[PDB]
């Protein structure tokens, strides 16, 4: 899943 | 606390620093009006904010052949008697590419004669 | 009456021709280098 | 009883063809 800040 | 939350969220759902982050920032907008009791309605609350987070952001948690080469069998048997009528050899092309391929590795088998024993910096 | 049918089974009728002629390029490319070893170093040296 | 029993021995209690035809109808006129 693509951690996205 | 803040630390189990990463376990549930960014682990259990998969969520990790960046994914938490904006998942965490969900809460607030409907955070539990009260303390909440369960421990699992905590996660619960963290899993429905993540659809909504999620949510928000867009990213969520026959015989016909048969019959068809029977068609082709019976031009591919009529190619050939056409062929053999006109006296067209339909594989001349074919005989003489696989000739001169190994014509043409004959003469490889002998340049390279030269480059092994002499080498790339002479050969250039 | 030989075309239509190779039109109707997607049969290339030059495929080998087209390889045939591009493989007789191929191998006097070869050649073009093969020729510059023996008109550079002679022929008892390549033999 | 008998369900066991049974096991223990294991003896337990379309168009295709009308365009097919009409192929076959050129070959043989």
């Amino acid at each position: 899943i693509p951690d996205e800040p | 606390s803040i630390t189990t939350a990463r376990k549930y969220l960014e682990s259990r759902f998969g969520l990790g620093a960046g994914r938490q982050d904006s998942v965490l920032l969900m809460a607030l907008t409907n955070e539990p009006a009260n303390r909440l009791g369960s421990e699992a309605d905590a996660k619960t609350f963290f899993d429905g904010i993540a659809q909504k987070y999620a949510s928000s952001a867009g990213i969520s948690l026959a015989a016909l052949d048969a019959l068809t080469a029977e068609n082709k069998k019976l031009a591919k048997q009529q190619l050939e008697v056409l062929a053999r009528y006109l006296q067209v050899d339909l594989n001349k092309g074919a005989k003489s590419f696989i000739k001169e391929k190994e014509a043409s590795a004959v003469l490889q088998k002998e340049l390279d004669l030269w480059e092994a024993e002499h080498g790339e910096f002479y050969a250039k």
